[PDB]
């Protein structure tokens, strides 16, 4: 949150600010709030529009400050703890399925105009597989992946 | 006939010469490079827009 203003003249409110000869500052672009229409906005003082301008010499600086070197990009991290990792995923996701069958099975026949309204409470499945999916599948074949490329790229 | 037919030639009081057998040479990583294609077509059914 950012705001520049400009002071204008309190004596002056019969005659025009700024003549608006197009329309950039206006409500183009940005809208007036409600607060500062209280305590001021276009009262005593007005509100500038702001633009950010940026240089190639920091524009090509500034998308690259979140990689890292070769290391990072080659480097299995360790195969007991992803093999002691996928064991744990695997074992809560036999207890969320099992939840799961007496969710699918119960279903019960009311419109889920209520069953969002009884399922606001501490109630899980459906919810949780496709994200053990997402964090299985991928964690897994990048695994798989990186070794391929690190056992055939060395050599 | 039989003595002039094929390999395992017979005639001098025992049959001899000509022994068949198999080495069976293997690497089995050579389709590594393969596995990889698998594997990023896996991501490929993964990440097209259904």
């Amino acid at each position: 949150v950012i705001d520049a203003f400009r002071l204008i003249n309190a004596n002056m409110m019969v005659l025009g600010h700024e003549p608006r000869q197009t329309t950039s500052n206006l409500g183009h672009l940005n809208k007036p709030s409600i607060q500062a229409l209280i305590h001021g906005l276009n009262r005593h003082y007005y509100s500038i529009t702001i633009n950010y301008r940026k240089n190639e010499l920091e524009q090509k600086m500034l998308l690259n400050l979140h990689k890292k070197s070769w290391m990072e990009g080659l480097t299995l991290q360790d195969y007991s703890e992803h093999c002691k990792h996928n064991e744990s995923v695997v074992k809560e996701m036999l207890e969320l399925a099992k939840n799961y069958n007496k969710a699918v099975e119960e279903e019960d026949k009311m419109t889920p105009e209520q069953l969002a309204i009884k399922n606001v409470g501490k109630q899980d499945p459906k919810r949780h597989l496709e994200e053990h999916v997402d964090v299985l599948m991928t964690s897994n074949i990048v695994q798989c992946l990186a070794a391929m490329l690190d056992t055939v790229v060395f050599k | 006939d039989y003595a002039k037919k094929r390999g395992w030639v017979l005639g001098p009081n025992n049959y001899y010469s000509f022994a068949s057998q198999q080495q069976k040479p293997e690497d089995t990583t050579i389709p590594s490079t393969e596995l990889a294609k698998q594997v990023i077509e896996y991501a490929r059914q993964l990440e097209m827009i259904v």
